[PDB]
This record gives structure tokens, sequence and C-alpha cells, in this order.
């Protein structure tokens, strides 16, 4: 049992399947050629898996306490895109 | 490296294959020899 902090890696696992969050790195690309899509996998390994948390509020800062119900923003570790 | 790979994947989502072979693909305007013999030059500055 960890606290979490401000610009720390996160695994999410959902609840029902079991799976993990992350980014499918294959995209409809509609639009927004560039971008990706968000969706579950079920291997831990790989930085797919993982997403980093940074502090919206200016009011945190890097390496701070986690606010109970805070407004967050997070990054996919592989490409460096934010949950969007 | 991880961070040299995601980069380099990152590269190549941004700019995809394709429209950098037809752009090569596209070809340049041509210097021809006019009916008075002199060569009517395009002015690069203004073309491809």
């Amino acid at each position: 049992h960890r606290t979490l902090l401000y610009g720390h890696a996160i695994l999410l696992r959902h609840s029902y399947s079991g799976m993990y969050l992350c980014c499918l790195s294959t995209s409809r690309s509609s639009t927004d050629k560039l971008a990706f899509d968000v969706g579950l996998q079920e291997d831990t390994t790989g930085e797919a898996c993982w997403w980093t948390i940074h502090p919206a509020s200016k009011q945190r800062s890097e390496g701070e306490k986690v606010r109970v119900g805070d407004d967050l923003i997070l990054v996919s570790v592989s490409s460096e895109r934010y949950l969007h | 490296k991880g961070e040299a790979i995601r980069i380099r994947s990152i590269l190549r989502s941004l700019i995809p294959l394709g429209d950098l072979v037809g752009v090569i693909s596209i070809a340049f305007q041509m210097p021809t020899i006019a009916k008075d013999g002199n060569v009517v030059e395009p002015d690069m500055s203004a073309g491809f």
C-alpha cells in the first residue's frame, strides 16, 4: 500500500474485466491522424499500460500529495499523449 | 534506447510515408528553348 504522488507513473486495472487501461497505438485516425486510441489490454508488461500523473491545478506541484478530489491530467508513457 | 524509439515512432505517426513519396513524385517545371533561341527560365523564387 503506497501513497500516490504527482508526477508518478500509475497502472490501472479495470475492476470488471481485470484488464489494464492503455493506449492501443492503433487509431481510427478520423479528424486527427496523429492521435492514437485508448483501450484495454491483458498484459501488464509494456510502457503502454503505465500513465504519468500531472497536476492540472497550478497550486499543486511535482512530488506533492495527491488530493482526494482534485482535477487531474494523465499522460500516456508510451507516446506522451494525454488521455483526451 | 526506448526514448529514441518512441521519438522515431512519434515522427512516423506525424508524417505519413505516402505523402513524402508523392511530394518526391511531383515533377518540376522545365526550362525550354524558345523560337528566337534563348532559354526562358522560370522564376524559381515563385515555383517548386
